């Protein structure tokens, strides 16, 4: 066959269902109908205690657990991706995997609108030109056609420059560390002469 | 998949309720047609998940103390060794062939007891204080824990009095 | 004297024999003692004997 | 030339998932190398040893009590290295080369990797010149050439260190008599010993002049 | 009172897991269990990974329920030290077990520290 | 349905020799583990098993 | 928290995706 490439490669057995769920929802152009139908089901477990009894209670028979789920999802225009997923997770008793699929469905979705989050920490609050010169620095730290959003915080422990935090890497072009990276270079070099 | 990303799923983020409102009117009719196939739910009682090797795994029992007498509905006692997050592992004081998966486990509310007193004098009891000499129950007796801590340094004194064995090689 | 996981009878024997030796003094002369005892003896659970 | 050729690196982060017994499992650190020094935000270092698909296992160079769940661990980009050179002579260092004798930093020294590929067949030559132990049971019966690994095996308190210490002390006696080209510079690695045992050996080596 | 007060999540003999809703205690920290028949302190041994610490009980755990409130003392086990501790019997957590009243202490030192450094050793026989 | 008790005897429906299983433990998820009194070669997953 | 029962899943099958892929793929047009 031929499925779309998932943007991220993820972990296993709950992140592995979510990347299969993303791939059949990218084939059907249902990447946001399936996503909010997950988000409805997250809310459906909070309100109904007998719906979450179909995911935690081990003494629910599997013939009950797949017939409550199918006869409840037969209408209301749910995606055929969704009501096939939910009878599959109810066949195996994996309905409690659903908080963990929804989290990994988000990370595949947010890497599909290449929107990457950010946090910029500066010394004092920015100008409108200090904002524009900074994204020109910062979209050279995302390696594709990605867009950075931003989040602006302040720290006068920095002496100007900035710290960009991407939640999996940071880049420190602040001059408070440029001082320390200068000092330790000349504290190493006078000991080499 | 960190908990920073999982605790964002506490707050609602759907903004479209076309399936929440639908199944909330069909769920309770769906559960009602499958009620003779539901075992009644269990929170403060227990239900046996697995039994074998003389260890039962008991779902439920939300407020068992660690190491207390539980009672199966077969009449067998157990002792809640490890309380885990999802089950309780009990060790069965008796034959595990009479415990099934699905059996109710009742809580006695007491750490493991034997009858002590003057009325246990004379009797042949089993490993749990239940008498096997056939001459009735134990009367003039009260329950005490079997895992008392030993007395400390200041609760003791030197050994002064002789215990006469009557054995000639021993007492000499 | 750190007694780690040994007999409690021996902890009582050393404590009593140090009082009659004057190594441990009780009461208002406690400051003239020469020994302090820490006991985690063999009736303790394994967390107490692992740290005493 | 340093300032005109200067971009700060991106520092890849990681969160501590669990920590205990001197192992920290780390979420993230997706570009860390196997065998790479990491840096916890408590200041304590670490080495990324098994890079699993979901986490990194980090052995902690120090006491794991300062590491918490969710601490930030940064990679240093470098495989584990130590300072080599003549400035290490005379000094007592720890297992990563940091000096513990209290005599300041290691001057006149250079950081090199600790896991080097051993020299292959075409880089060797025959072991022909002797290393004199000074122990005459050794230099007569089991003599040792220069470039030869020799095991000192025995039970406890049978004199295995004394054979090794006498090889070190004798090199000092021989280094005062030979030309500069053939002088033997000893390294004594003391693994898992007492610190008192090590302070007795640097007391002996200072008193002998070794 | 809500955070930095965790609850007993699982009990396996001497080993207790406590789940803290925020600000986990450090490893080697002491944790008091509220509502036990005796004073039960727990020394944090591991961070398990899901806001759970794994800790070691310094007394018996028979009686622990899986919701029991556990307060963190923010420090390791700290025992009385000094010349006031001479002639007394203490247990593992520094309590007097000789019925001679409370131990007056010059200081209350934690029982966890590092070895003296290599520069601190003395080589005299 | 209901599980067989531990040490109960189970007969496998449709097999060349009479195969008797003796229930050893209740595994959970409505499964019992059994030790066979004869050869289990030729046994298919989903074969009917009758509790005696 | 009332959703905290579902935060940690554990499965009865190592090959759970091989059943899930046999029901999600024929949901495609
Ligand atoms: N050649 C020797 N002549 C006399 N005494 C010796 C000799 N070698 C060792 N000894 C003495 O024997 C003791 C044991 O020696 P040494 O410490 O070298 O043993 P070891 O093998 O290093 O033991 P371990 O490392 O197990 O403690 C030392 O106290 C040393 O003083
Ligand atoms: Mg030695």
């Amino acid at each position: 066959l031929k499925l779309p490439t998932a943007p991220l490669q993820l972990s296993g057995t709950s992140a592995q269902i979510a990347t299969l769920l993303w791939q059949v929802a990218a084939k059907e152009n249902q990447l946001d109908k399936v996503q909010d139908e997950l988000y409805q089901f997250i809310e459906l477990f909070k309100q109904h205690s007998e719906l979450r009894r179909l995911a935690t209670d081990p003494f629910v028979p599997t013939l009950v657990r797949t017939k409550i789920i199918s006869s409840v999802l037969k209408d209301s225009g749910a995606s055929e991706i969704t009501k096939k997923l939910f009878e599959a997770l109810a066949d195996e008793g994996a309905l409690s995997a659903l908080l963990e699929v929804t989290v990994n469905y988000e990370e595949l979705m947010l890497a599909h609108k290449k929107e990457v989050y950010c946090t910029v920490i500066t010394a004092e609050p920015l100008d409108k030109l200090e904002r524009v010169e900074l994204t020109k620095k910062a979209e050279k730290f995302v390696d594709a056609g990605f867009k950075l959003v931003m989040q602006e915080k302040i720290d006068k422990k920095l002496l100007g420059g900035f710290v960009i935090e991407f939640s999996d890497r940071r880049v420190d072009m602040s001059t408070a560390k440029k001082v320390e990276e200068f000092n330790n270079f000349v504290n190493k070099l006078v000991l080499s002469i | 998949a960190d908990a920073k990303a999982l605790d964002e799923l506490r707050k609602p983020k759907f903004s479209s309720k076309y399936l929440i409102q639908h199944v909330s009117q069909k769920l309770i009719p769906a559960v009602k047609e499958w009620e003779k196939s539901y075992q009644p739910p269990v929170i403060h009682l227990g239900r046996v998940l697995s039994v074998g090797d003389g260890i039962a795994r008991v779902y439920g029992l939300k407020s068992v103390q660690a190491g207390e007498l539980v009672c199966f509905d077969s009449g067998v006692k157990g002792m809640a060794l490890n309380l885990q997050a999802d089950h309780v592992g009990v060790v069965v004081f008796g034959n595990d062939s009479v415990i099934h998966q699905g059996d109710l486990v009742y809580r006695t509310g007491q750490i493991v007891n034997v009858p002590i007193g003057p009325g246990t004098l004379g009797r042949v009891t089993d490993g749990l204080g239940q008498p096997i000499d056939g001459k009735g129950p134990l009367t003039n007796v009260r329950s005490s824990l079997v895992e008392v801590k030993a007395p400390g340094i200041i609760a003791r004194q030197s050994v002064r009095e002789p215990l006469f064995t009557g054995v000639k090689a021993v007492d000499a | 004297f750190a007694g780690v996981g040994e007999r409690t009878r021996e902890g009582n024997d050393l404590y009593r024999e140090m009082i009659e030796s004057g190594v441990i003094k009780l009461g208002a002369e406690r400051g003239n003692s020469k020994c302090t005892l820490v006991y985690g003896q063999m009736n303790e659970p394994p967390g107490a004997r692992a740290r005493v | 030339e340093w300032e005109k050729s200067y971009q700060p690196p991106v520092i890849h982060l990681g969160r501590v998932l669990s920590v205990g017994d001197g192992i920290a499992r780390v979420y993230g650190l997706k570009s860390v190398q196997a065998g790479e020094l990491v840096c916890f935000d408590s200041g304590v270092k670490g080495m990324a040893l098994n890079l699993q698909a979901d986490h990194v296992g980090v052995v902690v160079f120090g006491n794991d009590s300062v590491i918490h769940q969710g601490d930030l661990v940064y990679r240093t980009g470098q495989i584990v290295n130590v300072p080599i050179g003549p400035g290490t002579l005379g000094r007592v260092t720890d297992g990563l080369g940091q000096p513990i004798d209290g005599k300041g930093p290691l001057t006149n020294v250079r950081s090199s990797l600790v896991e080097v590929k051993a020299p292959g067949i075409i880089a060797r030559q025959s072991v022909r010149e002797p290393l004199f132990t000074g122990v005459k049971a050794v230099d007569a019966l089991v003599p040792i050439g220069r470039g030869q690994r020799e095991l000192i095996i025995g039970d406890r308190q049978t004199g295995k260190t004394a054979v090794a210490i006498d090889a070190i002390i004798h090199q000092k006696n021989c280094n005062e008599q030979v030309p500069k080209a053939q002088r033997v510079y000893c390294v004594y690695v003391a693994v898992g010993q007492k610190r008192s045992t090590v302070a007795q050996l640097v007391k002996l080596f200072t008193q002998t002049g070794a | 009172p809500a955070i930095d007060a965790g609850y007993v999540s699982q009990v396996i003999g001497p080993v207790v897991d406590v789940r803290f809703d925020g600000e986990l205690p450090s490893i080697l920290s002491s944790l008091e269990v509220e509502g036990h028949s005796v004073r039960l302190v727990l020394e944090v041994a591991q961070h398990m990974g899901d806001n759970t610490v794994r800790c070691i009980a310094m007394d018996s755990t028979d009686g622990l329920v899986r919701g029991q409130k556990v307060v963190d003392t923010g420090s390791p086990i700290k025992v009385p030290v000094g010349r006031g501790t001479l002639g007394r019997i203490m247990n593992v957590i520094g309590e007097p077990v000789d019925e001679q009243g409370p131990i007056d202490a010059a200081d209350i030192w934690s029982i966890h520290r590092e070895a003296p450094e290599f520069t601190e050793q003395s080589t005299e026989q």
